[PDB]
């Protein structure tokens, strides 16, 4: 019985193990893109300050 | 003008953290050799916040009109002083002012046409396309040929 229950808590170990590298993976990917993501929210608020400054002239 | 006093302000605070800052992240080297002697595009780039864009075409045409295109620890000074707001702002309106009053020191009601050509004169720019109409054109702001006070209050303003 115990030998068995080790085969069966490894197995589930490395299950969790295998998972939580696949959700490293996702997380520096959302990290990236969640930079990419300020650099175009700052690029349309440049935008934002030259058109309002165009039509107030 | 006020470049030169910008320059010196330059050092100062927030705007030495700005330039090590700016040296440290995207000022390293170890390129393939294409001499980015023109890296005020990549600084601009990687400011993360673009100022207006009249400091960056005086520091691209001014710096090194004599075509250095090299950029310095003084034009470091100069690229930051582009970067924060070390701007002389219009300069000092009592400036403006003092230099309509000079005009009319005739006391025309207004600063006159011929003001502007004597300036010219001195000045000794080329009349170009621009000459002389920057002049009718501030002149006659009314489009009536009267110049008043107002007109050429406005046209000087916003400089340095």
């Amino acid at each position: 019985e115990a030998e068995k229950a080790a085969d069966e808590s490894e197995r589930g170990m490395k299950v969790i193990e295998s998972r939580a590298q696949k959700d490293e993976e996702k997380m520096e990917i959302q990290e990236i893109q969640l930079k990419e993501a300020k650099h175009i929210a700052e690029d349309a608020d440049r935008k934002y300050e030259e058109v309002a400054r165009k039509l107030v002239i | 003008d006020d470049i030169y006093k910008a320059a010196v302000e330059q050092l100062t605070e927030e705007q030495k953290n700005e330039f090590k800052a700016a040296f440290d992240i995207f000022v390293l080297g170890a390129e393939d050799g294409c001499i980015s002697t023109k890296e005020l595009g990549k600084v601009m780039r990687m400011l993360g916040q673009n100022p207006t864009p009249e400091e960056l075409q005086e520091m691209i045409d001014e710096v090194d009109e004599d075509g250095s295109g090299t950029v310095d620890f003084d034009e470091f000074l100069v690229m930051m002083v582009r970067c924060m707001k070390d701007d002389s702002k219009g300069k000092s309106e009592e400036e403006l002012s003092d230099l309509f009053r000079m005009f009319d020191k005739n006391a025309d009601g207004y600063i006159d046409l011929d003001e502007l050509k004597m300036m010219l004169q001195a000045t000794g720019e080329t009349i170009t396309e621009d000459d002389i109409e920057e002049l009718m054109k501030d002149g006659d702001k009314n489009n009536d040929g009267r110049i008043d006070y107002d007109e050429f209050l406005e046209f000087m303003k916003g400089v340095e």
